[PDB]
């Protein structure tokens, strides 16, 4: 219902300063956290 | 001084009593500041891909059976079919350009419990929990209501009272699922056998 | 006789009225300046704190605490003095407390205010402290009642209340007196309407008997609480595994520290509440004389424990507890403990000379010095065995920052700031019972 | 909290009976292990390595009565059955799992191969793009014995 | 922390108490922070100073000056000032510059490249600027306690 992002008072640790996969990364050209791998790499 | 302050204990008492009444019949603490229908970049409209296209959920929400924090799909999934099915709309030119470029689709999200309380769908789904219970009945949902709060006090009611919810794992992703009668006793025989033993502790998700 | 004053029942009302009659003091205008400036320095560094982080205080991790909680034990240990001369002195019914009592729970309640701020603020996450309370919160979570840091909360959130409600009830006849004066002689006609805290007072038989048994009740029902409040605030130390804390004599001890701290400040207030704005006829100097005994009681009961500490190091201590007190005397804090124990022992055993040293000016220069050891007593006992505890790896001196000291100072600031504030509004002396106890209120005439 | 405690009291009984039937099996295997590997291995810690679990398993039986009787004594508290049942199944599946870890080493010395019927043997998490564990739990469940592990070694 | 001495953020010179008590320097601490004297060692007219710390292990007439720690670094990011009401200097370890600046003194250029680990001819000069040097342990030598046995 409450169409906006709802009030969470303590935003201390919701959006951690580190970023998990599939999350915004405000550094790179493509705003993206994955940074896909170079070809030829092997697990 | 004043003659009719016999009425003054009333507003002292009653307004103090109403202090309790207004406190507890007003809280709605994780039900009012949770639910919302956000405006995406394109509207996905789960209604259409599910409610009249008959797709189950593992198609584009892959890695929910095996991973933790299952993925929103890439753009590539839409390019399976929306490369050559529609090719017309002024609704997903972001999508076609995104496959033709590198800027991924600017997806907002919901259910974002904090990243100090981890979670794993596969730990649940493989053990028989359905999306009707937790992410709501999506089959008729143009945009996400997040009808469940996904807060702890509700997250934990299942880990204390699980057998009211868990599914038999046969066709778990079925929004039109009424469970059977004698549901509970048909379930506890699995917790006796499958031995799921849900967590009650701090170690599980908060680390 | 225990008050020296050529008074009758009326002579107090004209006088304490003159102490609350008109609003034009000048020394006030200086105290409310320097004290509020002290309070300004407090919050100037206390929100500077929370926007930034705890470590601006001088706390390393072994000594996690430093001066703030030290001051919490101070600014609550200082306060038990006021409530117990309201309670104890009625239990033993020495008929003697009346000259000073009503000014004392002030000296407690404001101490408890500037005390309680520390547990709310030496934490790093202040905003997330309501979790500490047992509210059925937004999840199925509740606090942990095996934690004396929680007992402190209920204790102080009860001790602020019981001491208040026992002080507020203590001062009903004042508001009756002032409500009675506001009509015929006083500030305004609209001070009467402010004095509804009288709560329909008439001094009747039907409820005055009840007032006595209630004052009896809270006496015999706040003392069992006082002996649990500061004991809780000692339990937090001694419950631990630290050798300098786990010694079990501490809860009686710190209580005696609260005596030997609190009266060591009340005398500082009474001296300065006796020179310029004083009651020669009601604050009899013989009162302070018989006051410093119960100080000097704890001038030696505090001393006996130091012997036990210093003894059990030689009797059956752990090889760490053996070292724990050699640290206290010999080590970094030799400036503290040698002088502290000596300060808290010399001056009391140098106190009783000229029949308890009735002389008033010695009181100020001594009552300070008796108290300065208390801030050391809790900076010593807490910290001197909190480093050098069960490892050499956790050996680290405690360097207190320049913000540690402005909070200490600010605690004096808010104390005087708010102690003076209501004190100028409420009456100082327990004028109800003064004229009711020692003077000719007795029916034998 | 659906209908009280008396509902769960049937399944908690159904767990304790599995334990009682395993008193036979574990103590039966404890005979068989002394018979199978008489001298084919060190066996001095390694046999007692199997016995050390056994005194715990039997100790829990008297407890599983005490656990249970504290529930059936008063059926008015739902927050004890789910827990006593979560404790039993864990204190049960553990001892099943601890029997196995000591029993797979038996084959590990008699056979030079701890067999490919040992465990799920799925792999790490990045080996899910190839092999979801779903496949594995249908391998492990439908292949691995809980306590038919050494009777299986009667076939060897 | 180095394993020898739990030292961080500064190059050092470690030596015996017998040379220290025959040279005139110490690792005195009256605040549990190890205030330190200096050396101002001088080789061929290429002298620099550094904190002297002491260890009861090393032999006569020898000091093990560790390298690195004197490596000037040039920053592209700002120093990130915030108001005096806010703490940044104590926290923003990457703030005042990049890290390698001024953490110690550079020592590599002093030696002779013949057998280029050792060196002679350090006309030591116990001079001032006696500044801090920080550790985690801060102490040592348990008093016969049960911690290693
Ligand atoms: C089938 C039964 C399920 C499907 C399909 C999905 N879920 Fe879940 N889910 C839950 C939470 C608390 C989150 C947030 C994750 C986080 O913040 O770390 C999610 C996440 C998703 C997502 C992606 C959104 C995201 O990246 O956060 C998808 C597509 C998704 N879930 C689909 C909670 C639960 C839950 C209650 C236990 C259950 C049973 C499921 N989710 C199961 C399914
Ligand atoms: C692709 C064709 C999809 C199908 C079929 C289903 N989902 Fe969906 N889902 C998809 C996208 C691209 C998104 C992003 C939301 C947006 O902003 O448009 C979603 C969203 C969800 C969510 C919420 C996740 C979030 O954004 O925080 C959930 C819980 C979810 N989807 C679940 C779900 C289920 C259970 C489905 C089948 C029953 C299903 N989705 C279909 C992509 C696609
Ligand atoms: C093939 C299996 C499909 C996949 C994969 C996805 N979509 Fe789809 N989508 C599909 C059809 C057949 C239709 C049309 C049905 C109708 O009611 O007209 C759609 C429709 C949409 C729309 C609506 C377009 C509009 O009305 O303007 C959108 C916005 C849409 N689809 C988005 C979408 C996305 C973002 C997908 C991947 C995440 C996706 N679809 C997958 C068939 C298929
Ligand atoms: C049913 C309605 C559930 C809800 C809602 C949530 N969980 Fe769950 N969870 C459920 C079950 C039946 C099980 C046990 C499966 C088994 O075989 O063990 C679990 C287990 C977990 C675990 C397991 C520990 C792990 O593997 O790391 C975790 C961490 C967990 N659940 C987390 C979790 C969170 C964070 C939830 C809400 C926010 C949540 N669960 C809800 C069933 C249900
Ligand atoms: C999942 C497996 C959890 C378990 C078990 C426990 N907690 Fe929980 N907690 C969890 C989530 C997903 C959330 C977020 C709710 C929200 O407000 O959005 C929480 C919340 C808390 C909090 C409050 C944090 C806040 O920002 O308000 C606390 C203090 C907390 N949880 C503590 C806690 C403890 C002490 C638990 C067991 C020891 C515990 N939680 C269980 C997830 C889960």
């Amino acid at each position: 219902i409450s169409s906006k992002p709802p009030v969470h008072p303590n935003l201390n640790m919701d959006f951690q300063e580190k970023f998990e996969a599939q999350e915004l990364n405000p550094f790179f050209a493509d705003r993206r956290a994955m940074r896909p791998p170079v070809p030829g790499t092997v697990p | 001084f004043s003659r009719k302050t016999n009425r003054l204990p009333a507003l002292s008492l009653a307004g103090s009593v109403f202090g309790g009444v207004l406190a507890v019949f007003l809280v709605w603490y994780y039900f009012s500041p949770e639910f919302y229908e956000v405006g995406y970049a394109p509207p996905y409209s789960h209604r259409i891909h599910v409610g009249k296209l008959g797709l189950d959920c593992r198609y584009c929400h892959n890695w929910v059976e095996v991973s933790d924090k299952a993925n929103i799909p890439p753009t590539q999934t839409c390019i399976n079919c929306h490369s050559q099915i529609l090719t017309d709309s002024p609704r997903l030119q972001a999508v076609r350009d995104s496959w033709a470029t590198d800027r991924s689709i600017e997806w907002v999200k919901v259910h974002h419990l904090p990243d100090y309380a981890h979670f794993s769908h596969a730990s649940h789904v493989n053990n028989g929990v359905g999306c009707e219970t937790c992410h709501g009945r999506i089959d008729q949902m143009d945009v996400v209501r997040l009808v469940e709060p996904l807060s702890m006090g509700w997250c934990l009611e299942c880990h204390r009272q699980p057998e009211l919810y868990l599914r038999p794992q046969s066709e778990i992703t079925t929004m039109g699922y009424q469970p059977p009668a004698d549901y509970i006793e048909r379930n506890l025989e699995r917790i006796r056998k499958e031995g799921i033993r849900p967590p009650t502790n701090c170690s599980a998700c908060h680390y | 006789v225990l008050v020296q004053g050529g008074l009758t029942f009326h002579d107090i009302t004209e006088l304490v009225a003159q102490h609350t009659e008109k609003k034009t003091p000048k020394a006030w205008w200086a105290a409310f300046s320097v004290a509020f400036l002290g309070m300004l320095t407090l919050v100037a560094m206390l929100a500077y704190q929370v926007w930034n982080g705890v470590g601006v205080w001088g706390n390393n991790i072994p000594v996690g605490w430093g001066w703030p909680i030290v001051n919490f034990v101070f600014w609550v240990g200082i306060g038990h003095a006021g409530t117990l001369i309201s309670a104890i002195l009625f239990l033993f019914r020495q008929r003697w407390r009346t000259s000073i009592n009503r000014a004392a729970e002030a000296m407690t309640i404001f101490a408890v205010i500037c005390a309680l701020i520390f547990p709310t603020f030496h934490v790093g996450r202040v905003w997330a402290i309501y979790w500490t309370l047992p509210i059925p919160n937004q999840m199925e979570m509740w606090p942990q009642f095996k934690s004396p840091l929680l007992w402190d909360v209920f204790a102080v959130s009860s001790y602020f209340i019981v001491s208040l409600v026992f002080w507020y009830v203590g001062l009903i006849p004042d508001l009756a007196t002032l409500r009675d004066r506001a009509a015929l002689m006083g500030r305004r006609l609209r001070a009467k309407i402010l004095g509804f805290f009288a709560l329909g007072w008439c001094g009747a038989n039907r409820h005055w008997r009840n007032y006595e048994k209630v004052y009896m009740l809270l006496a015999g029902l706040a003392t069992p609480l006082v002996l649990s409040v500061h004991s809780v605030v000692s339990f937090d130390f001694a419950v631990s595994i630290i050798p300098g804390w786990h010694t079990t004599i501490f809860p009686p001890y710190f209580v005696a520290g609260a005596i030997f701290s609190g009266f060591a400040m009340v005398v500082t207030l009474m001296v300065i509440a006796r020179k310029a704005y004083g009651l020669e006829n009601v604050i009899t100097i013989d009162h302070l004389e018989k006051m410093n005994i119960i100080m000097l009681v704890t001038g030696t009961m505090v001393g006996f424990a130091y012997i036990t500490e210093f003894f059990i190091a030689w009797y059956s201590g752990v090889p760490y507890e053996q070292y724990a007190f050699i640290n206290r005397a010999t080590g970094p804090y030799a400036w503290a403990y040698w002088t502290m124990m000596s300060c808290n022992l010399i001056f009391p055993q140098f106190f009783w000379i000229k029949k308890l040293r009735r002389n008033i000016p010695f009181m100020f220069i001594a009552s300070i010095v008796v108290n300065i050891g208390m801030w050391f007593e809790r900076f010593v006992i807490t910290i001197t065995s909190l480093h050098r505890d069960y490892l050499p790896s956790s050996w680290d001196y405690f360097v207190p920052t320049w913000v540690d000291v402005l909070t200490l100072i600010g605690s004096f600031g808010l104390f005087f700031t708010l102690f003076l504030l209501f004190l100028r509004f409420v009456p100082m002396v327990a004028i109800a019972e003064v004229k009711g106890v020692l003077p000719e209120a007795d029916p034998h005439f | 909290y659906p209908g009280g405690v008396a509902l769960t009291l049937a399944q908690i009984e159904a767990a304790s009976e599995q334990v009682a039937q395993d008193l036979e099996q574990a103590l039966a295997e404890l005979e068989a292990l002394r018979l199978l590997a008489r001298r084919d291995e060190t066996l001095a810690p390694y046999v007692a390595q199997y016995e050390a679990i056994l005194e715990a398993h039997q100790q829990a039986v008297l407890e599983f009565e005490h656990w249970k009787e504290q529930v059936a004594a008063h059926p008015g508290d739902y927050r004890r059955a789910n827990r006593t049942l979560g404790a039993i199944t864990a204190r049960h599946e553990a001892l099943l799992q601890q029997y196995a870890d000591v029993a797979w080493a038996v084959a590990q010395h008699v056979n030079p191969a701890l067999l490919a019927r040992a465990y799920t043997s799925s792999g790490p998490r990045f080996f899910f793009y190839v092999v979801p564990p779903q496949y594995a739990r249908q391998v492990n469940e439908q292949a691995v014995p809980p306590l038919q592990v050494v009777r299986y070694l009667a076939a060897q | 922390p180095d394993p020898i001495t739990k030292i961080v953020w500064d190059n050092v010179a470690i030596l015996s108490p017998k040379t220290a008590a025959a040279l005139g320097v110490k690792a005195e601490y009256h605040k549990g922070v190890y205030i330190a004297d200096v050396i101002e060692l001088s080789l061929d007219g290429r002298a620099v100073e550094l904190p002297v710390w002491v260890l009861p292990g090393h032999p006569d007439d020898s000091i093990t000056v560790y390298l690195g720690y004197g490596r000037e670094i040039t920053s592209t990011r700002p120093e990130r000032k915030t108001p005096f009401f806010d703490l940044d200097d104590y926290t923003d370890i990457y703030g005042h510059g990049a890290i390698a600046t001024g953490v110690g003194v550079n020592v590599a250029p002093l030696r002779r490249p013949d057998n280029t680990w050792v060196a002679y001819g350090a006309q030591v000069r116990k001079t001032g600027r006696t500044y801090k040097i920080v550790t985690t342990q801060d102490h040592g030598s348990m008093v016969g306690r049960p911690l290693v046995r």
